[PDB]
């Protein structure tokens, strides 16, 4: 936290990080599935239930 | 007892070739007619190339406003190795001299390139009598029926659809070269005969017509038939408001071969799902 | 396989053409003489696409024109990077001693020579018997070989298939008559074959032939195979494939009544309405 | 000396040259016969390409050789 | 499929690094073996559900929906995972194309079925057919 999350111009852009990597994740695990569960996705991404809804 | 298609009559073809009446109108020929060999030794070489391009010479004559093929052969390859290997023409012994060169597509339809286009221009120019035939070999092996390519040019300086399949890449260049050349009518000849005769060889097949698998071995081959026919069809009552003619031989044509797949599956169905019910 | 020859039909419309090409040139039948290449795999035939090797039938002797054999060797070696001289062809009946000569003149250039004789005269239903090669018998004495006919085969490749399908009468005489005659073909062969294997199960049953206890064990299951496919979701498929096929009768009968329509017209305009 | 070129569907041309003539002089020739450009022509005997630097000097024929001309793009 | 009952053996000729565990409980050797049970399962099966694919491969709900998933995306194993029903679909035929290659195969059991006849009696067979069709 002292060594990345210190100057702005990288605190600003960790926003955008963590939300492309959750959107590869998200992707890759949808690949083989024809139905699945969103609370399922959310353990996965570790983010919340709404959160994957908006995602 | 027919035939007559051999027989090289030497003096007939010095004759015809020394009145040169295509020159004086540009759409003499009108007529492709290729041999069985041809064929047979065409196809052959083509699927003996997979994806890669093969291209050779195909010898025959000519009469009237058709041309006739007999006999092909392939080539080693731009190299010396294909000149030379096109002395072969006339180091055998046969009279069919040369009538052209067929060249394959390996899944972009059977259209002609600009390069393709410029060397028939070239060869027309300075070799009369000349033809290019652009079959292609993943479509007949896929679909089960072969495609024909016969698609001699126009002169240069000179003015004046069927296999649109080519999806994304090579249809830009379908579209700029598309009035230098025109397609020519394939019309099969058999010679009857020791041929007609030694064809019973396709009937002792006999299990790859019982399961032929039809209607969905061309399935988009149909499609892209009816694709065809749709613009056919427009430009026929744009005209009318005989092209109407073509589209409905073309829709004829289409209908006849779906019902001919429906009879193959009924007379399957009949011969093997209702024995022993 | 029992002695591995396969030929291809290719090799047998080559032989077709040339005799017929060398009859038409010289107004009557002409013995010809050719050289069969392929594939050898150590006990394996397998016969491709031959060449003219026109040589000399010169009287009642035929020469040692193979120079020109020779030179083709090269020429071939050149689009065909995988095949190999393998034997010769003839057209006639039976062998005759200038068979046997020139078969002598072959074995010298190769070990294994083969010897076709696709017979163009024939009026008899099943096809000519390809290649009647030998092992060359030998007698104290003089050699005086023989040939000794081996079965043959004829593998085709998938563009080979299609080509001759193409060949054979396919799609005056009306393009239903033209398709329905190769399935009547079909059928009455495969008919022919069920109807002799009934033939071989009666003799069974009634005592003709000893009983072979595996034979009609096989014949049990090819009769309780017969109902193919009689599933509900087969069903299914057949009578939308049939709908399918109907609609697009329909899209088109329409076309033609189009057609037929403006022709009248067409027709109609210039015989009452003079404008 | 007076020699002939076929073509390969076969159209035959009668040129007359001369012992010393080169090889470039066979395709000016066929250009004043035709029209075709040197570059774009290539000239075979006994299958053989002939080389554009010799003065036909194994190509004595005395008798009229058939030569063999094939068409080619510029360059390949 | 390879059970438990014929992998003891070879894990005895194993060289020690290989028997490492991968942070799960599963050594090296029973997670290539479970991999390849399932895709050998993939074609005796239309579809499996989760449990009896882990009545089967062992690793009974938890990592056999998580392997069957793992093999997909990868192009290793061909099908797709229904989540709500629990079921795997690995691969199903169009029932028409299905019943050309019946066709063929009985039609080849006739081949098969005429060759064992000329073979026993060549005598009876060949006057057979050349009377029949006359
Ligand atoms: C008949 C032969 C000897 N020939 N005569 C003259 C003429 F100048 F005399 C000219 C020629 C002659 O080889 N042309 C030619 C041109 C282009 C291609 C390739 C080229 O574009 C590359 C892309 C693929 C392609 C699709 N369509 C044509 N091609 C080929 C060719 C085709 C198949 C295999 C090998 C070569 C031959
Ligand atoms: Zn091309």
């Amino acid at each position: 936290h002292s060594n990345i999350m210190d100057d702005p111009f990288i605190r600003e852009h960790i926003e955008e990080l963590l939300r492309n990597i959750r959107t590869q994740v998200l992707i890759k695990l949808i690949k083989p599935y024809t139905r699945i569960h969103i609370p399922f996705i959310s353990k996965e991404l570790n983010i919340d239930v709404a959160d994957v809804e908006s995602l | 007892s027919i035939d007559e298609i051999y027989k090289y009559d030497k003096k007939q073809q010095q004759e015809i070739l020394a009145a040169k009446p295509w020159t004086k109108d540009h759409h003499y020929f009108k007529y492709c007619k290729i041999s069985a060999l041809a064929l047979l030794k065409m196809v052959m070489h083509a699927r003996s190339g997979g994806n890669l391009e093969v291209m050779g010479l195909m010898l025959g004559k000519v009469d009237g406003e058709t041309m006739i093929i007999m006999d092909s052969f392939a080539l080693p390859v731009a190299y010396e190795y294909m000149a030379a290997y096109i002395e072969n023409a006339k180091q055998v012994g046969r009279l069919e001299n040369a009538i052209g060169w067929y060249h394959s597509h390996p899944g972009y339809g059977c259209w002609l390139s600009g390069i393709d286009v410029s060397t028939q221009m070239l060869n027309q120019q300075f070799q009369e009598p000349f033809v290019a035939v652009v079959i292609d070999p993943t479509r007949t092996i896929s679909a089960g029926k072969v495609n024909l390519g016969a698609f001699r040019t126009y002169p240069k300086g000179y003015k004046p659809s069927e296999y649109q399949t080519i999806p994304l890449n090579k249809i830009e260049d379908f579209g700029v070269h598309c009035k230098q050349y025109y397609a020519l009518e394939v019309s099969y000849f058999k010679s009857s005969l020791d041929r007609k005769l030694l064809e019973l060889l396709w009937n002792k097949y006999w299990v790859n017509t019982l399961s032929s698998s039809s209607l969905l071995t061309n399935a988009d081959y149909t499609t892209g038939q009816v694709f065809d026919l749709s613009e056919k069809l427009e430009q026929s009552e744009a005209q009318l408001g005989d092209k109407l003619a073509k589209a409905t031989r073309d829709s004829c044509k289409t209908t006849i071969e779906a019902i001919h797949g429906l009879m193959s599956q009924v007379i399957k169905d009949k011969l093997f799902n209702q024995i022993n019910i | 396989g029992s002695v591995s020859v396969a030929l291809h039909p290719l090799v047998i419309l080559n032989i077709s053409d040339h005799w017929i090409r060398m009859r038409s040139q010289e107004g009557r039948p002409v013995q010809v003489i050719g050289a069969l290449i392929g594939k050898q795999e150590g006990r394996n035939i397998e016969v491709m696409n031959s060449f003219e090797l026109l040589s000399h039938t010169v009287e009642e002797k035929i020469i040692i024109d193979k120079e020109y054999y020779y030179t083709k060797e090269e020429q071939f070696k050149q689009v065909f990077k995988e095949l190999e001289f393998l034997g010769w062809y003839t057209t006639g009946g039976p062998p005759d001693p200038s068979d046997i000569h020139v078969h002598k003149q072959v074995c010298e250039i190769i070990e294994s020579p083969l010897f076709l004789k696709l017979n163009p005269m024939t009026k008899h239903t099943d096809l000519p018997v390809s290649v009647f090669e030998s092992v060359i018998d030998i007698i104290n004495g003089e050699a005086t070989m023989l040939f000794a006919e081996l079965t043959y085969t004829l593998a085709t490749e998938e563009a080979e298939r299609i080509g001759v399908d193409h060949v054979a009468r396919m799609t005056e005489n009306s393009t239903v008559a033209e398709h329905l005659i190769a399935q009547h073909s079909a059928i009455k062969m495969l008919h022919s074959r069920v109807k002799l294997i009934l033939e071989y199960v009666k003799a069974s049953e009634a005592g003709e032939v000893p009983f072979n206890h595996e034979i009609l064990r096989e014949a049990y299951a090819l009769c309780h195979c017969l109902p193919v496919l009689s599933t509900d979701k087969f069903k299914t498929d057949f009578y939308d494939q049939c709908n399918d096929v109907g609609l697009m009768a329909y899209l088109g009968t329409i076309t033609k009544t189009c057609n037929t329509m403006n022709q009248f017209v067409n027709k109609f305009n210039v015989l009452y309405d003079r404008q | 000396m007076l020699i002939k070129v076929k073509t390969l569907t076969g159209k035959e041309i009668e040129i007359d040259i001369e012992p010393t003539d080169k090889v470039e002089r066979i395709k000016e020739r066929v250009e004043e016969k035709e029209g075709i450009p040197p570059q774009q022509q290539r000239l075979i005997y006994s299958g053989k390409q002939m080389n554009d630097e010799k003065t036909a000097a194994d190509y004595k024929i005395l008798g009229g050789s058939v030569l063999h001309l094939v068409l080619a793009l510029r360059g390949g | 499929i390879i059970r438990g009952n014929q992998l003891q053996e070879f894990a005895a000729m194993l060289m020690p690094h290989q028997k490492a565990t991968t942070a799960d409980g599963s050594s090296i050797l029973d997670r290539a073996v479970i991999e390849h049970n399932l895709l050998s399962a993939s074609k005796l099966y239309n579809n499996i559900t989760f449990e009896e694919l882990g009545a089967l491969l062992e690793i009974p709900a938890a990592k056999a929906e998580k392997i069957a998933s793992q093999m997909i995306t990868e192009g290793r194993m061909n099908g797709f995972i229904d989540q709500i029903d629990g079921i795997v679909h690995f691969e199903t035929r169009e029932a028409l194309p299905t019943w050309d290659k019946q066709i063929q195969s009985l039609c080849f059991q006739v081949n098969n079925l005429l060759e064992k006849i000329s073979q026993t009696a060549p005598e009876w067979t060949a006057q057979a057919m050349e009377a029949q069709m006359a």
